[PDB]
């Protein structure tokens, strides 16, 4: 069943990427921002910046070098300012992309190369795996996560008072379906009979608030009796 | 669009061409100041306060726990430049 | 988490109602369009920062009508119906402690302070009732003493300790919340980071507005006197000088805003990570969420930011 769920999940990833046009919005936005920056830089050549002409060849051809030098200087100021603006914007964008690449390297190391306990770091749910997939100027992760689905109410008690000594769940939860009490895993309903193996005893029944009376089965006793 | 066609005043500014509905819906187009616009049903653009989600109160009781019985192995896609 | 969502009309800032200055600006190229694009990107980034930090929850949760949490008192962090805006007492003091039209506009945030408080209340209700389960699936009810016992199990202290010290732990938690209340109430520089962000943005805006009043080598700072005193030939060069000055000033403002927005985005990503790993779960990272072994965390919306009460 888990294999079928995983395979269907992967197939749905492929279908959702295929149908949705905005699935790769981050990478497309990065490419578009770079293209817009280059396009603005190229179109800046058409601006006069206050000079007589936007092409310096025509300025040199028309006017004498003394008075043409001030126009060429104006063009140089304008184009140098445009280039400075482009380079500063690119440095800030490179800082953004380096932050994102450090995040991607962290995600690779912590989720592809291991299992991460950081909540919502790698997928919504209890993270299981992660598969890198190369993408144009970026990386795509397929975070395989475990998500509980079908939950039902239960009556819980912090401890089980047996023989006057409080019993606590060793690695589980005390739950009841109304009539019988069971010790259960935290994240998956699997009831086990309360036993000294799955419960550690420490204390007295008076201290704990919400302790309930019940019997803790002892595996040893049948062997002695039989 | 000049005034005279579904003129609506919100904290973002004057909004013309959308009808102000009292119900709450998920945000579709973020006008601002908590107001979103969407194309809903005959057909017209509507503006509304965004709905943050279904207000469900967890049935907390000092006595009751809810343990899940079944799980789903969901694969989430995350894209990073 | 977010900085003031401001936009600056380049054409209006550089040149007022005058059309000649606008014509001289149009020949400078796409500088104003690029600056407007940068500022709009910053604004949308601020909206994304607030969204990513606070809308970690899928469904708005709500606390039970009667607050019987085994002795743990959340009244200082949970919303109070009495005051008109459903903000907690700690949220009230956070909001109390933190305290231009030359083409300058301040776009309102997409998320109102009320729904930011609603996200904060939903996160608090999910944390209180469901534990960390509300961030990894359906919210799963569990008594709060049991949840704090699970947090104890997380830090390496067996759940024996809490159930045998529930009253003392509850009193310690309540007293710690109260002392946080008073320490915020008294210390003036407690909210220094948010106030520093607000003051820095305000000072940058005031610097821009003052820079409107600088000669920049022109005959005078005011536009109309330049237009009236001089004929169009010399008016053109004077206006060009003033345009260069104002454009350099606004480019400096936009660049500083881009750097500050990068810093705020780093802080907003840190806040989103802290919310995910400490409000929606219990983190084993050392000194990431509070000095000590982490137990819980409670978000509290603050003006242009978020406040975490790391219970350790
Ligand atoms: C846990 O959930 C899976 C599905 O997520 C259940 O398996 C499905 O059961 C239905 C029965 O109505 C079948 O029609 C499907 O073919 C089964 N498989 C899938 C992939 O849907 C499974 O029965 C559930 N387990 C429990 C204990 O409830
Ligand atoms: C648990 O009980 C509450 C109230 O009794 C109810 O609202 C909720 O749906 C129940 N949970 C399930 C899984 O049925
Ligand atoms: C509870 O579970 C036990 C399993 O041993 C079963 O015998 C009993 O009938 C169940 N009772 C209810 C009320 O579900
Ligand atoms: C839960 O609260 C009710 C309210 O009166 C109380 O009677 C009961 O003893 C409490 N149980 C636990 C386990 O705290
Ligand atoms: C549990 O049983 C003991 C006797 O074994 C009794 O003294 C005590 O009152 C019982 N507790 C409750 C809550 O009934
Ligand atoms: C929306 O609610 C307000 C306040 O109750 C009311 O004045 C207004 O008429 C309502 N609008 C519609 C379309 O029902
Ligand atoms: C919680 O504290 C407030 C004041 O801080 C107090 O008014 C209230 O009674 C307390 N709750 C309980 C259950 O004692």
């Amino acid at each position: 069943l888990i294999a079928n769920q995983f395979n269907s999940a992967i197939g749905k990833i492929q279908d959702s990427l295929s149908s949705t046009p905005s699935a790769l919005g981050k990478l497309q936005d990065v490419v578009n921002q770079n293209a817009q920056a280059l396009n603005t830089l190229v179109k800046q050549l058409s601006s006069n910046f206050g000079a007589i002409s936007s092409v310096l060849n025509d300025i040199l051809s028309r006017l004498d070098p003394p008075e043409a030098e001030v126009q060429i200087d104006r063009l140089i100021t304008g184009r140098l300012q445009s280039l400075q603006t482009y380079v500063t914007q690119q440095l800030i964008r490179a800082a953004e992309i380096r932050a994102s690449a450090n995040l991607a390297a962290t995600k690779m190391s912590e989720c592809v190369l291991g299992q991460s306990k950081r909540v919502d770091f790698c997928g919504k749910g209890y993270h299981l795996m992660s598969f890198p997939q190369s993408a144009p100027h970026g990386v795509v992760f397929l975070h395989v996560t475990y998500v509980p689905a079908q939950e039902k109410n239960f009556t819980t008690a912090p401890a089980i008072c047996h023989d006057g000594k409080a019993h606590f769940p060793r690695e589980g939860v005390f739950v009841s379906n109304g009539t019988h009490w069971f010790v259960t895993q935290r994240n998956f309903y699997e009831p086990q009979i309360i036993t000294t193996d799955n419960t550690f005893v420490s204390g007295n029944c008076d201290v704990v608030i919400g302790i309930v009376n019940n019997t803790v089965y002892d595996p040893l006793q049948p062997e002695l009796d039989s | 669009y000049s005034t005279g066609s579904n003129v609506f005043q919100t904290r973002a500014g004057c909004l013309i061409g959308a009808e102000h509905v009292n119900n709450s819906y998920e945000c579709d187009i973020p006008i601002g100041a908590g107001i979103c616009a969407s194309y809903q049903t005959s057909q017209s653009i509507i503006a509304y306060t965004m709905s943050l989600g279904a207000e469900n109160s967890v049935a907390y009781s000092n006595n009751s726990i809810a343990i899940p019985t079944n799980f789903t192995i969901s694969v989430t896609t995350e894209i990073l430049p | 988490v977010s900085m003031t969502k401001t936009s600056v009309d380049c054409t209006m800032y550089i040149c007022g109602d005058s059309t000649e200055c606008s014509n001289l600006l149009l020949q400078y190229g796409s500088f104003c369009t690029q600056l407007n694009r940068a500022l709009t990107g910053i604004a949308v980034e601020q909206d994304k920062n607030t969204q990513e930090v606070f809308a970690q929850v899928k469904q708005i949760y709500k606390t039970p009508p009667i607050k019987d949490f085994g002795g743990f008192n959340f009244s200082q962090i949970l919303p109070d119906p009495s005051k008109p805006s459903k903000r907690s007492p700690i949220e009230d003091l956070l909001f109390n402690k933190v305290t231009k039209f030359n083409g300058l506009t301040v776009l309102p945030p997409l998320l109102t302070d009320e729904m930011i408080a609603q996200y904060t209340s939903a996160l608090l209700a999910g944390t209180i009732t469901s534990g960390w389960t509300f961030g990894a699936g359906p919210a799963l009810q569990i008594p709060f003493p049991m949840q704090m016992a699970y947090r104890f199990n997380g830090i390496g202290v067996t759940q024996n300790v809490l159930y045998e010290n529930q009253k003392l732990i509850a009193n310690q938690f309540n007293s710690a919340i109260g002392k946080i209340q008073d320490s915020l109430s008294s210390t003036p520089s407690a909210l220094g980071k948010l106030q520093d962000v607000v003051n820095q943005n305000a000072q940058a805006l005031n610097t821009l507005v003052k820079q409107l009043s600088s000669n920049f080598g022109a005959i005078s700072s005011v536009l109309n006197d330049i237009l009236s005193r001089l004929d169009p030939p010399e008016a053109e060069v004077q206006i060009d000088r003033l345009i260069t000055g104002r454009l350099q000033s606004l480019q400096t403002y936009v660049t500083q805003q881009l750097i500050r927005a990068a810093e705020i985005r780093a802080s907003a990503n840190l806040a989103a990570t802290k919310m995910s790993e400490c409000v929606l779960g219990q983190s084993k990272r050392v000194d990431f969420c509070g000095k000590g072994y982490h137990l819980m965390s409670f978000p509290q919306s603050a003006p242009h930011g978020v406040v975490f009460l790391h219970v350790t």
